[PDB]
């Protein structure tokens, strides 16, 4: 489908068409300023994944558990019978605290490799 | 047996010059084109951190002083411009029978001045001050104006009130905060911390004596590029602030024409009362400690067995020869020779003012400046905060000299450095790449 | 002034479990790795497990991979091992020991510096 | 600690705290410039960053040597006794050298992995 | 050599030196509208390249096979007797439907790689 | 050839009196308007 | 020499040297320059 035709359709079909729309966010000094903040948005965004340990990955597993409070749904819920859309509401207040824990996670992984290559 | 490691994100910095940006939370210098400031800025003290600051090569003055100039421009710009005041004033004395200051000072000129229509003229009557006009030769005078440059009315609406302005960094870039007490204006810096903004610097316009700005914290603060070298000024930062009491006390209205289609001219019309001098009145006693705190601190620098005398101002025009402030949006030129007339060996005091409505500011030819009349009588309350000095055998001359609007904002931007980061390094490690 | 003092169990029978303890003092706990090796009665030495310095990485020999976890607490100073299974073949003095790693920003060690004096541990 | 805290920290402490930098560097024609100016530079960064292997990494691994002449120090008085600020003048004469050599290693490292991979 | 003058190379020698045309991608409202622009197509072409999964690498081997009707030339004639400028012109009809396959390529190693992380 | 892409199963909030479209349209109009007129004749010898 | 179009006689024609020729141009009478005010702030300059 096209540019967020998946917006409608559930997460565990809506995440095949992830690239559909990551090309489209790159793709008169009001315009020229609204062009630059839309670089720095993308370069912000690019930056918050690279500090997880996510480069070049649209989908990316990471070892962060699910503390449930989060959201306590099924598995099968979740991705079956919620679209994008509501489940950005439902952990909106969350997003924070996994950010977070997702940048501490990284700095450990970095921190124990780089000691596990000095074994010579 | 040790490898290269790189790393990003190292806590490192080099010297920088870059663009810094206005936040502050109709007036000249609080235009839309600023940033609204962060309720809560952050400071984090940079423990074991010991950096060189220079307050006399900081890039940050010539930014701050281009800024100003720009939005007073701006200011300026969309508002009536006056060229057909270049016209014959007839001019008599307004009070003949005054037996006091201002005799001779207010002249009642007769001018023709346009109307709407290009096809007739006006008889207009108005006061203007004695140093607005210039005989040619009732007698034949003209404005200053003429003999260079055009006058553009300031708009009435724009208030001249300083407006603290915080400057901040770009991203990539850093401004670090000397807080140093007694810091001598360059070397190092032992409480340097990390801010994100500077605090609210309000552009106060003053000569001679610095208004409104910070005080020190522990001590009179005497710093200047070299003291040796005469031609350098000295800022004097006290740590005591001393109250001015000004004030323009006639009662003065204002009168407006139209003079043309879609302008008007405001100028001085009567006065309901009696003329009167406008003055300023400083506390003796405490401008006489003051100074004495100044003499104390400054014979550090030149020996325990001199003599320091201070003397007023030498040759110039009222812009360096005497003490200038914006006061309720009139602009006061004051005389201050009694506040220098002392020499130093080892309740009440009046100066007079004048106003002066034709103004070359910045110490710009070409681009002059007609300041409205304000009606009513004008009084406000100003803080002396530091003292601009410069020097002219055991026995030393300063002058309050001034008149370079940057010396007036080093006082306050003394304290900060702007830097940028570059994290990325390299270390060796006992890591290799398999 | 460098001590490490074992404070561990006694006879247990296969198909158990037991776990040793060791506390440290006179050195920064958090600065070093810290490793057991096992001696039964009658044989030589032998290492058993190694934990490095933040209790991240964790290494066994082969014999214990499935049966011994080693875990540390550098705000206790203390280092402990989980023992399952315990055959006859297990029975051994188990000694704390520090050294034998280096987290990549100092200097090489692989080589035990402080020694305790050994927990006995039978089956 | 917040930006910059770790400045008068050794390098040993002050790597803990990479993320916190690396996080500050994305967060009126003149400012407009700065702006893009600042853009241009954290590319060139990461470019540079990236001709090396170091992709989605704030701490990297290479196989470049130290030279010794560089800096003769104990890896013990560099970690423990330096801060970044010190370390980054007693080796300013050499970070050259040692981007020619991490690029050349890159490009070597690059050329092997396409080849080993061949090997049906 | 420098910056392009590998042009009139091989192939196979010219990409030899392929940091150093990456390296000078990044190195008065007009001029400021082409350096965004400017960024703007540095950007588009690194999410290009980290949609078919190749981040921090200059050469990156893929999975989608050669189809032999884009081009039929024997692999030496290809790498030691053409230049990259005569390539680029060969196959000008062919790259949009490369690169269509390189991404969905990518988009179904990275699924894959998602589903095989879960075997517990 | 511009696209549309229906979404099926979207039932987003609308608010006509909220749009900040509106008030860039406006102004965008008022500066070509002025931008137009600037660079022509200014009768001011007509005030008589 | 180039050109657009030889043939096409609405093209100029643009001859290229490979020497240069020495010109020497001069106005040898020694003017003089008087100015005026002409507004506040304005001033013209004329041929004396
Ligand atoms: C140093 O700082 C002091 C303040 O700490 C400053 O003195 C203050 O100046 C302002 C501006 O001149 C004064 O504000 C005026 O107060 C009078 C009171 O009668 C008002 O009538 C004035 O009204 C104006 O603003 C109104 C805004 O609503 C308008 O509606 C009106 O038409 C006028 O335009 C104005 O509010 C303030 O009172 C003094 N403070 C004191 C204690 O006197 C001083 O000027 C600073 N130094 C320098 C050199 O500027
Ligand atoms: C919308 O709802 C229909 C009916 O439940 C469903 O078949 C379809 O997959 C949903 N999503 C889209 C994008 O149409
Ligand atoms: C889950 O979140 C709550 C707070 O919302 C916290 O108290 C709890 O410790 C968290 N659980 C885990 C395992 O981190
Ligand atoms: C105003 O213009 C009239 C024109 O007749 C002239 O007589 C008169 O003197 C002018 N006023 C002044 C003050 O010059
Ligand atoms: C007029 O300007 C000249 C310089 O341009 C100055 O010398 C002269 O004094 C000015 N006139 C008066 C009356 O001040
Ligand atoms: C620097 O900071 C310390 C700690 O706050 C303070 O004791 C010291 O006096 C400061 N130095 C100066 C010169 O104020
Ligand atoms: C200001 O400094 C002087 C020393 O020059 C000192 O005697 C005085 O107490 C100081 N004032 C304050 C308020 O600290
Ligand atoms: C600051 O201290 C230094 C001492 O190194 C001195 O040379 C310099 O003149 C001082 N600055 C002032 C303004 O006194
Ligand atoms: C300060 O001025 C004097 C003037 O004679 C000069 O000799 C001295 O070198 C100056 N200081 C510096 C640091 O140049
Ligand atoms: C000035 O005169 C006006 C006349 O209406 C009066 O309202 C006002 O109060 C007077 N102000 C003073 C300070 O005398
Ligand atoms: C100026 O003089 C004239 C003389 O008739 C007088 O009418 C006028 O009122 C005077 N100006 C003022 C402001 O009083
Ligand atoms: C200035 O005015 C204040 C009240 O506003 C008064 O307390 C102070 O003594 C005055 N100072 C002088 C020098 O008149
Ligand atoms: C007041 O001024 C006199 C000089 O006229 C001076 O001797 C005296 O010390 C001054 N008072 C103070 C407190 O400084
Ligand atoms: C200040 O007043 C004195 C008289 O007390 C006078 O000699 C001096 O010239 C005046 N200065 C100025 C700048 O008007
Ligand atoms: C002037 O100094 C007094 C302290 O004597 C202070 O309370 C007041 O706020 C100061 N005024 C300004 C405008 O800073
Ligand atoms: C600063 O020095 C003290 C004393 O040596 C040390 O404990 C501290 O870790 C150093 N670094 C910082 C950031 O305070
Ligand atoms: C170390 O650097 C020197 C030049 O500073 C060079 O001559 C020497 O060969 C280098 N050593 C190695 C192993 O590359
Ligand atoms: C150019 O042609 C010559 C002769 O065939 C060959 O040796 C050379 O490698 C080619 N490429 C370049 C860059 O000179
Ligand atoms: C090769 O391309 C042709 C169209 O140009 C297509 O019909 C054919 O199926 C392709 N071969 C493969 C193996 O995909
Ligand atoms: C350049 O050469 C071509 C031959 O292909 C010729 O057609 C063309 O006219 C020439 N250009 C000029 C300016 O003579
Ligand atoms: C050059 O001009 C002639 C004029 O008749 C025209 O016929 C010819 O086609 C032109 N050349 C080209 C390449 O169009
Ligand atoms: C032109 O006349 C002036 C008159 O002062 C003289 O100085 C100058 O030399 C003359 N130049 C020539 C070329 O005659
Ligand atoms: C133009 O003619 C007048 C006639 O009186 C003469 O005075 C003047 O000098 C002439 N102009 C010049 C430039 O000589």
């Amino acid at each position: 489908d096209g540019f967020l035709g998946a917006a409608g359709s559930t997460m565990g079909a809506a995440s095949m068409t992830l690239t559909v729309q990551a090309r489209n966010l790159l793709s008169g000094i009001k315009q020229l300023q609204a062009r630059v903040l839309a670089v720095e948005h993308y370069l912000r965004d690019q930056q918050l994944l690279g500090i997880w340990g996510c480069s070049g990955k649209l989908i990316c597993c990471t070892n962060v558990p699910w503390n449930s409070s989060w959201s306590n749904r099924n598995l099968s819920e979740i991705w079956d019978n919620m679209t994008w859309l509501q489940w950005d509401k439902e952990i909106s207040n969350y997003t924070q605290i996994i950010y977070g824990l997702l940048e501490e996670s990284q700095n450990q992984q970095e921190k124990n490799e780089q000691d596990l290559l000095a074994l010579d | 047996n040790l490898w290269v490691t790189v790393y990003y994100g190292v806590p490192v910095w080099k010297d920088a010059e870059t663009t810094l940006f206005c936040a502050s939370d109709h007036n000249v210098w609080a235009t839309h084109a600023c940033v609204p400031t962060d309720p809560n800025p952050q400071e984090i003290h940079l423990e074991n951190v010991t950096e060189e600051f220079n307050m006399w090569k900081n890039n940050m003055v010539e930014q701050m002083h281009e800024d100003i100039i720009s939005l007073w421009d701006q200011s300026l710009k969309p508002c009536v411009k006056l060229t057909p005041l270049c016209v014959t004033l007839q001019c008599t004395n307004y009070a003949p029978k005054l037996r006091s200051m201002m005799r001779g000072e207010i002249k009642n000129c007769s001018f023709n001045m346009t109307t709407e229509l290009r096809d007739k003229k006006q008889k207009v009557y108005s006061l203007f001050y004695r140093l607005d006009v210039v005989q040619i030769n009732n007698k034949e005078y003209r404005l200053i104006n003429c003999n260079t440059s055009a006058i553009t009315q300031a708009c009435p609406k724009v208030s001249f009130e300083p407006i603290p302005i915080h400057y901040c960094a770009p991203a990539g870039f850093a401004i670090l905060k000397c807080k140093d007490k007694k810091f001598n204006g360059t070397g190092p810096c032992q409480n340097v911390s990390t801010v994100q903004c500077t605090h609210g610097i309000k552009p106060v316009v003053s000569t001679q004596l610095l208004l409104n700005g910070s005080l020190a914290e522990e001590e009179v603060i005497i710093r200047s590029e070299n003291i040796t070298n005469n031609a350098k000024n000295i800022l004097v930062q006290l740590n005591t602030s001393v109250q001015i009491n000004c004030t323009r006390p006639s009662n003065n209205t204002v009168k407006s024409i139209r003079i043309g289609p879609g302008q008007a001219f405001y100028y001085f019309g009567d006065v309901l009362g009696h003329v009167r001098m406008a003055h300023c009145n400083i506390s003796k006693a405490t401008w006489n400690e003051t100074l004495g705190k100044v003499v104390k601190q400054l014979r550090k620098h030149f020996g325990n067995n001199t003599i320091i005398r201070f003397a007023q101002s030498s040759g110039g025009d009222l812009e360096v020869t005497t003490h200038s402030f914006n006061c309720g949006g009139e602009f006061f030129y004051c005389n201050t020779s009694g506040l220098f007339n002392s020499t130093w060996i080892s309740d009440s005091l009046i100066l007079p003012c004048w106003i002066k409505q034709i103004i070359n500011m910045w110490q710009r030819i070409g681009q002059a400046m007609y300041a409205p009349p304000i009606q009513g009588v004008i009084r406000c309350v100003s803080n002396i905060t530091g003292l601009i000095l410069t020097r002219d055998s055991t026995t030393e001359t300063f002058r309050p000299g001034g008149g370079d609007m940057r010396d007036n904002w080093r006082s306050e931007l003394y304290k900060y450095k702007v830097v940028k980061i570059e994290p990325l390094g390299v270390a060796p490690t006992r890591c290799k790449r398999r | 002034e460098v001590q490490l003092v074992e404070t561990g169990g006694g006879l247990v029978q296969p198909g158990g479990s037991l776990k040793l303890s060791c506390r440290a003092s006179g050195y920064t706990f958090s600065s070093f790795a810290m490793s057991w090796v096992r001696q039964a009665p009658g044989k030589g030495l032998e290492w058993v497990s190694l934990i490095n310095d933040r209790g991240g990485l964790t290494f066994y020999v082969d014999s214990v991979k499935g049966r011994f976890t080693i875990s540390r607490d550098n705000s206790k100073n203390t280092l402990s091992l989980q023992m399952h299974s315990l055959r006859d073949g297990d029975t051994a003095v188990y000694y704390c020991a520090t050294g034998g790693m280096s987290s990549a920003l100092q200097s090489s060690k692989y080589y035990f510096d402080f020694w305790g004096q050994g927990a006995l541990v039978t089956v």
